[PDB]
């Protein structure tokens, strides 16, 4: 869990690699554009968004020097075919070259759509149907926090209470017992570091229960609607009913 | 399941399975015949020797390479070489093994047609494909962008490629190779009294070529040095215990590639045709081509070629312009190693010419899809 | 039955001499390239692939010093003629010299084709017709093992169960009664030596019944499709119907 800026990266890049690392990925990603060239990671990702993979066609890791690039390109081409045809992505100007060559744009151009598809599959999974929206989720989170008598309601996903992440920890304690230390529950959480402490804490412990949180402390301490909604969504997640 | 693959050069013949790194079958493209009267009984009964056996018994034989300048001329001898390859060397049948082949570019269409006929009819091969010898060198190098300068036994062709697409208008083909150099060396050795005229003696001359000759980085300084001293001379032992002494001929011969006018052959030369094949290419591409020049073939194995080429083409090219050369030890096999990489891949399960398809269209398939 | 590597031999060489020695050959072959020079062994082989021999033309063993090589060459030349003309082999660059002189290549160049012809004559003999293939044989072996209730099915000739050779012994007991000791039937057969024990055992006992097995333990303990198929084929062999 070595969080930190790499050797000239970007704020989106860290979100995407943390999405990957939080998602149970077998080889630890140091950084994207050198680890995804063989595409095996993306083959692991398709299955997680419920998209089949023909592992017979998937070349195993290129061990030969001689095979090398060609096997990687077969893999990358099949990955792009999965993107376009079955799973219905838009990859107009993309082929296996751009993945194997580590083009900084088009790699991500696949990744963010994969991320959205996983999020959307989730959003279907919470409410049996098609989609959900802030109405139902804010209703139920406020019901839950009402039951535990702990703390205040979510009036919006722009609520500054989440800058401290104390609603989040109140909530993690609301669904499940006091399997959690409260000495870090510290009001007047005004030092940025302390908000970050509570935030790293909340993320780690939502993952501990099994809630599939991929967030950053920088995304709760600074309130960000889509992202914070996603945190609460994946907390709907593991256990509702 | 596993495909076979063989380059079928005009000199050596190389074969093996798909996926391997190095071959298990190296014999020269020979068919020998006796030229004397047999006296002892039981001996004889062998109209033909082939390969290394014929090379060992060359004292009593006339040896005929059926191939010349990348072209097949004698199809019966060729058929026999094929049989030898499959059965006697590789120890495997043709009928349940797909096969791959190569040839120099810009060959007659009839050659391809004949190879297909022979396979599908005589050997009953289930499936087939033909490739260009230059392209496989890139797979063996793990690259896409560069120039493949194959300089083999009877032919020396040049092919630029950029990102998996070839520029066929820029292809160039020479007739110089190690063979003309063999003959030229033989012609020189007269000057020191040594006279080699027959076929087997030509094989000895080849053995000298691939052991003592090298390239001069500067031809004229090297020549004046050789003229002023004997430190450059070397001696070589012949099979009969005789000794031959050689001087300036070590470098005088392969310089022919860079001054073909020695042999009365008006042509550009290597250093010049490499440049001309790039000048035809589009301007934005020329850079990576200067910086990814590749070599291949056995005549590229003299000491001092790569340094000479860099001391060459550089002078022809602009300044502030990176000349790089790639000349690994795996030369004489990059073609075949590329073939072995090829046949292991998954995609080609489409690419193979199949028996039923030949039963429909006939030999024209190799020009339909190729 | 002195198995062991000779004084610089090759893995194919041992297969071919074991083919010969297992095949009822009258002089014990120590090693090929000194014993086949008189060719009498190959004359014994032609008859076994149903190819006649004119024993009148065949010189008897060269006892004279003076006759010696010439008689051997008459034999070798006639052997090569049998190869080319009647039995339809490809021997393009071969004559009696190469046999008598012990050329390491062309000797084998004859031998492997002889081996294939014997195998093919067998393959005709199992199924009345032209050829057979893994379909019918895997069907019938699995039927047989089903009848004896002993053990599991062959799903392929790549089945790792054959690394232990326990399917083979289950099978040898399936066709014929318990004329065989089971204390060597030992599960968790993980030591290479123990797989080899069961394998030497299986080969020896298939030969004991009369199944014409020529295999090595190194060819069952390591699964090898053509070869393992041949073992089962020659077990089809002596008794089907
Ligand atoms: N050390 C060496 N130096 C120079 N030439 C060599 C050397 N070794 C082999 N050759 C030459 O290289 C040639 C082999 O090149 P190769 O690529 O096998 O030709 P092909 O592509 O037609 O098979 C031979 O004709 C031989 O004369
Ligand atoms: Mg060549």
């Amino acid at each position: 869990i070595d969080w930190g800026a790499l050797e000239g990266e970007t704020r989106e890049e860290r979100t995407f690699r943390n999405w990957m690392n939080s998602l149970g990925v077998n080889p630890r990603v140091n950084h994207l554009y050198s680890d995804l060239s063989d595409a095996l990671v993306i083959f692991q990702l398709y299955e997680k968004i419920k998209v089949p993979v023909d592992w017979n066609r998937v070349n195993k890791p290129p061990y030969p020097k001689l095979g090398g690039n060609m096997k990687k390109l077969e893999n990358c081409n099949y990955a792009v075919e999965l993107g376009k045809n079955q799973a219905k992505f838009s990859l107009v100007g993309i082929g296996g070259q751009d993945l194997n060559e580590g083009n900084r744009t088009l790699t991500l151009a696949l990744i963010w759509q994969l991320m959205r598809r996983y999020t959307l599959n989730i959003l279907e999974e919470i409410g049996g149907g098609q989609k959900v929206n802030d109405d139902i989720i804010v209703n139920w989170v406020n019901e839950t926090l009402r039951e535990a008598e702990k703390s205040s309601s979510i009036s919006s996903f722009k609520d500054p209470k989440i800058s401290t992440s104390l609603p989040v920890l109140d909530l993690i304690d609301a669904i499940q017992p006091g399997s959690i230390n409260y000495d870090l529950l510290k009001t007047e959480n005004l030092n940025d570091d302390e908000k970050l402490n509570n935030a790293k804490y909340a993320i780690s412990m939502a993952r501990k229960i099994g809630a599939r949180v991929y967030a950053l402390p920088e995304d709760l301490v600074e309130v960000n609607p889509k992202m914070v909604m996603t945190v609460f969504a994946c907390l709907m997640g593991k256990g509702m009913k | 399941t596993t495909a076979l693959v063989c380059d079928n050069g005009s000199g050596l013949v190389k074969a093996g399975f798909a996926g391997d790194d190095a071959p298990r079958a190296v014999f020269p493209s020979i068919v020998g015949r006796p030229r004397h009267q047999g006296v002892m009984v039981g001996m004889g009964q062998k109209d033909s020797y082939v390969g290394d056996e014929a090379q060992s018994k060359r004292g009593i034989l006339t040896l005929k390479y059926p191939i010349e300048h990348g072209i097949i001329t004698n199809w019966d001898d060729m058929e026999k070489i094929w049989h030898h390859t499959f059965y006697n060397e590789l120890r495997v049948a043709p009928e349940e093994h797909p096969t791959l082949l190569t040839e120099a570019p810009l060959n007659p269409k009839a050659n391809r047609e004949k190879m297909t006929q022979i396979m599908f009819e005589t050997f009953n091969v289930p499936a087939m494909y033909v490739a260009i010898q230059a392209v496989l060198s890139l797979y063996a190098s793990g690259r896409t962008t560069g120039i493949v300068l194959d300089s083999g036994d009877g032919v020396t062709h040049n092919v630029p490629i950029y990102e998996g697409y070839a520029l066929p208008h820029a292809i160039m083909r020479l007739d110089l190779a190690g063979r003309d150099l063999t003959d030229y060396l033989m012609k020189i050795l007269t000057e020191r009294g040594y006279s080699f005229v027959t076929t087997a003696e030509r094989e000895i001359v080849r053995d000298i070529k691939e052991k003592l000759c090298y390239v001069a980085l500067d031809f004229e300084n090297e020549m004046a040095t050789a003229a002023s001293s004997s430190s450059l001379e070397k001696s070589y032992e012949l099979p009969d215990g005789q000794v031959i002494t050689i001087g300036n001929e070590r470098f005088r011969c392969p310089e022919t590639l860079f001054q073909p006018s020695f042999i009365g052959m008006e042509s550009a030369g290597i250093h010049e045709t490499t440049y001309n094949s790039i000048m035809k290419c589009d301007i934005d591409i020329r850079k990576d081509l200067y910086a990814n020049n590749v070599m291949s073939g056995g005549t590229t194995m003299y000491p001092g070629i790569a340094d000479r080429m860099q001391k060459e083409i550089t002078a022809l090219a602009p300044s502030t312009m990176k000349i790089k050369i790639i000349a690994p030890p795996e030369r004489k096999y990059s073609v075949w190693i590329g073939g072995s990489i090829l046949a292991s891949l998954s995609t080609f399960q489409q690419m193979w010419i199949t028996k039923q398809e030949y039963d429909e269209a006939g030999p024209s398939i190799v020009h339909r899809k190729c």
